[PDB]
């Protein structure tokens, strides 16, 4: 990946084949890090499990995806959102209380 | 204001696609980190 | 018993 | 009264005549670390509970009994006591991966039921550093003075920030899993 980055649809198909081992590798790459590649990845992920992968990769996209899916589960989502953010928090709290 | 800032950042990124560029540069935080 | 009283 | 027997005689007379308010008073006079352990009104019990929690966070026969010896077990045979017993069990589990997780869960549950305790819990989590765990962490963040700050300083030898960082790390770990 890093090699070719430094034929985009080809890579899209390769990653298509990749999609558990692939996810682990991605997690590893993100940990190591801590454009085109990023966008392609985001698109493939957008194509529970989904939300998690999206969040992990983006580490705003996470929050947006979670909110969309929400639009036990509710509590978990609101909670995850609040922790990530730490207006939005107040709204989430009010919703959970309502 | 934050939205406008993000838009400006996106526009700058589009324009880029050395010293002057560095001068111009000087979730949003995550993006900045990825850029660096 | 001790673990039922802790959960309560 | 001076002896134990003297007191027991008094009590026996309070029983025989039904003077619970009297017995309660006599005993109150008796209550006024080992003495406190022997005693273990509502406010006092609460204070005792808090003290036990503080001791646990800081971290013998009495503790084991809560969780010659047979006689003691018979005599024992309240909420404060149960909490202390739970704390002891958690510490034992800690001394002994899944066990550690169960202990952490128990700790989070205790924190939910109950500031100093919360800080001790956060410290323990940081030292350790799936869905249920995340949920717990979240609830803790939602729940989140001088004594607490002092305890935090002692532990380090800012707190909220460190807690948030730990939570973020945990979330990342869950995402990787």
């Amino acid at each position: 990946r890093l090699g070719h980055e430094c034929r985009t649809n080809f890579l899209q198909l390769l990653l298509q084949e990749d999609i558990d081992f692939f996810s682990t590798l991605l997690r590893l790459c993100n940990a190591h890090s801590d454009k085109i590649v990023d966008s392609i990845l985001s698109q493939n992920l957008r194509s529970c499990f989904k939300k998690l992968y999206c969040f992990r990769m983006l580490n705003a996209a996470a929050e947006v995806l979670y909110q969309y899916i929400l639009m036990i589960r509710k509590r978990k989502c609101y909670l995850m959102v609040i922790n990530v953010l730490s207006v939005t928090l107040t709204d989430l709290r009010d919703e959970l209380r309502g | 204001c934050c939205n406008v800032m993000s838009q400006e950042i996106v526009s700058k990124i589009l324009e880029k696609n050395k010293a002057k560029l560095l001068e111009l540069p000087l979730q949003d935080l995550m993006k900045c980190t990825y850029k660096i | 018993d001790w673990v039922e009283q802790l959960i309560l | 009264f001076v002896t134990n027997d003297d007191i027991e005689w008094m009590l026996s007379i309070c029983v025989e005549w039904r003077l619970p308010e009297i017995a309660k008073e006599i005993y109150t006079t008796l209550g006024n670390i080992e003495s406190i352990a022997n005693f273990s009104l509502v406010k006092s019990y609460s204070w005792l509970l808090f003290e036990a929690s503080c001791m646990e966070g800081q971290k013998v026969l009495n503790a084991i009994v809560s969780k010659d010896d047979v006689i003691i077990p018979q005599d024992i045979l309240v909420t404060n006591s149960m909490r202390q017993t739970l704390a002891p069990y958690a510490v034992l589990s800690q001394f002994y991966d899944r066990e550690d997780w169960g202990q952490a869960l128990r700790l989070l549950l205790l924190l939910i039921e109950f500031h100093y305790l919360v800080l001790l819990v956060a410290k323990f989590l940081y030292p350790i550093f799936e869905d249920s765990v995340a949920t717990v962490i979240e609830v803790i963040e939602t729940k989140w003075s001088n004594l607490y700050e002092t305890i935090i300083e002692a532990d380090k030898s800012a707190t909220l920030l460190k807690n948030l960082r730990k939570k973020l790390n945990f979330k990342l770990c869950q995402a990787f899993m």
